[PDB]
């Protein structure tokens, strides 16, 4: 069992991430990616993942930066080298990631670099009201800012707000669907509860005219 | 300054 | 043009039925049927739906009960020789009709044979909260009780009302899924009306360092 | 005795 534990420990640091105890969701990952490439290899599709949440708890720690930089670029190789949409996603995650870590290293110019690329990778596959498209033209804004490109750091920022006011608009579309969903199967439930009187007298008119009725009606007829 | 980073993770949902 | 004005004359006998004008609804669909049989054929696929919808207005109309069993019969056999589920429902469909037409002319042992044929296969390809299996079922036990058939009457009413209590459970919980839908939708709304703010300073605090800043800065660095 | 038929329209929708 070496694929059983491995996802264990994705599923142990994730949530040692999201509850913020960072050098026990490193430690997690650490060994998931050595299960995975003394079994794979470490440049196996199979340690995308393990690989890239590494990196990414790597990222966190320096807030060691540069080991940060090699798991996650050996994350984007893996996950750009297959052709899915899944996996074409987590590359531009890789690239997000890889340019947190450049603005970490006051290297903007290359933060400018990957976030652009997350961006690019994401706007083919992303719908015009997803928040991770928020989430990089606010990150893009934020590289530019620091490099001090104060122009295109505003325009990323207001393409952020615009993906921002979209879903707002996409959100409100589905509360007027879904309440309105709503409203028609509350009339319909009810329009149903008026059909089990009608139905049961039918049957209280079948039950009387066996009782009132003998055996030899049916075989009469 | 590290204000940034956690108005990042604000806007998308984690 | 044939194909064109004989969907057109669906359309017009249909709503002339939805209104209840029936033999302005018999006479858009015997022309229907009249302008696809002498392009198709009297028994070719394109003439299934034609010729039930004209047998349907037909039994409607003798409430000639004899040509709406010879056009509803046609239909089945188009329907039921093409293994399409959308087609096996139209046989279903043809059989319900077959079976009305045979409660009208007193001949309730075939109306049971009808109203099962309908049964067993709409329950091949339908969900067991489907109205259509309610509508069955209960056309049954009037078939059954016709023919004074009582308990298998009976039997059929209460495997109506099951099926008619299944749809109101079904339609309670999509309730409770689109309410609470609306519910969060709603949440994220207020959520990202509270990021808009945040990102609008960014974008002031960017303005300033442009105003302040002279053309020295960037080509500097 | 056509009321029979009525209550079938209705427990289709239709």
């Amino acid at each position: 069992d070496v694929d059983s534990e491995a996802k264990k420990l994705l599923g142990l640091g994730q949530k040692h991430l999201v509850m913020g105890d960072i050098p026990a969701a490193v430690n997690a990952f650490q060994e998931a990616a050595s299960l995975l490439g003394k079994k794979y290899g470490e440049t196996a599709n199979e340690c995308g993942e393990a690989f890239f949440f590494y990196g990414k708890s790597l990222l966190e720690l320096a807030r060691n930066l540069e080991l940060a930089w090699d798991m996650l670029d050996l994350a984007k190789i893996i996950f750009k080298r297959q052709e899915t949409k899944e996996a074409q996603l987590y590359a531009a995650q890789a690239h997000l990631k890889l340019g947190e870590v450049s603005v970490e290293s006051e290297n903007y110019v290359q933060a400018v670099e990957e976030f652009q690329s997350c961006l690019n990778l994401q706007e083919q596959y992303l719908e015009a009201h997803d928040r991770l498209l928020a989430e990089t033209h606010y990150q893009l804004g934020l590289a530019y800012g620091y490099n001090s490109q104060y122009d295109e750091a505003v325009a990323q920022f207001s393409k952020s707000i615009e993906v921002i006011e979209n879903r707002m608009a996409v959100l409100n579309e589905q509360v007027k669907e879904a309440e309105g969903s709503s409203a028609e199967y509350k009339k319909e439930i009810e329009e149903l509860k008026e059909l089990l009187p009608e139905i049961r007298e039918k049957i209280e008119d079948a039950k009387e005219s066996q009782r009132s009725g003998n055996v030899a009606e049916l075989a009469l007829k | 300054m590290p204000k940034d980073i956690q108005l990042a993770r604000r806007i998308r949902g984690e």
